[PDB]
């Protein structure tokens, strides 16, 4: 009918939300876009290593296994039992 | 109808769906992990298993329309015997079982196989 604006179009037209600076969707993806592992390449390292972990998704936590070795640092403890070598 | 006539195509059938879950690897499900690179998924973006609708129909009416008669063809285009094949059908039902009932993909070992 207006004449006047048109309930105004920046925003009515404020669906220049499917463009503007949305990166709140888009870069979600090319920020895990370098992701990892290591990070990144090497060393630690492609599997497996894995099979397996980080990333996935899923889940699941995670852990495990103390953050290694105690034990097993040979075995564990220590300096380093002692326990008996 | 049939009978009997429904057991070779049941055969070739099931088989390439069996073939998936041995030949596979594999690769989602997820479920456990994640479920849903190439591009991300490029996989269209979610939801797409209705391409399925016009396929797994564009093959079996399009294997009948067959039948020999087959038209579907068609003028041009450029615009004890249950007994032996089917306990066949048991052994075939069975090493999708054990194929799966143990994730195959072991790859536990005995060795090492690449590495």
């Amino acid at each position: 009918g207006v004449i006047e604006e048109y309930l105004e179009k920046s925003k009515t037209n404020k669906e220049l939300n499917d463009k503007k600076r949305l990166a709140t969707t888009g870069a979600n993806f090319a920020r895990a876009y370098t992701v990892e592992f290591g990070s990144c390449k090497f060393p630690e390292n492609f599997t497996g290593c894995q099979d397996l972990a980080k990333q996935k998704k899923v889940p699941f936590l995670s852990d495990d296994l103390d953050l290694e070795c105690e034990g097993k640092d040979k075995y564990k403890c220590g300096s380093n039992v002692f326990w008996k070598w | 109808w049939l009978a009997y006539g429904e057991i070779i195509n049941g055969r070739f059938a099931m088989l390439g769906a069996a073939g998936a879950i041995a030949p596979e690897i594999l690769g989602k499900a997820g479920l456990i992990p994640a479920e849903t690179t190439y591009t991300y998924w490029a996989d269209n973006y979610t939801l797409f298993v209705l391409e399925m609708a016009l396929m797994g129909f564009a093959e079996h009416r399009r294997l009948q329309d067959w039948y020999n008669p087959g038209s579907m063809g068609k003028q041009y285009f450029l615009g004890k015997e249950v007994k032996n094949g089917r306990l066949a059908m048991l052994a075939i039902l069975g090493y999708f079982i054990q194929g799966l009932v143990t994730g195959v993909g072991p790859y536990q070992n005995l060795l090492d196989h690449l590495a």
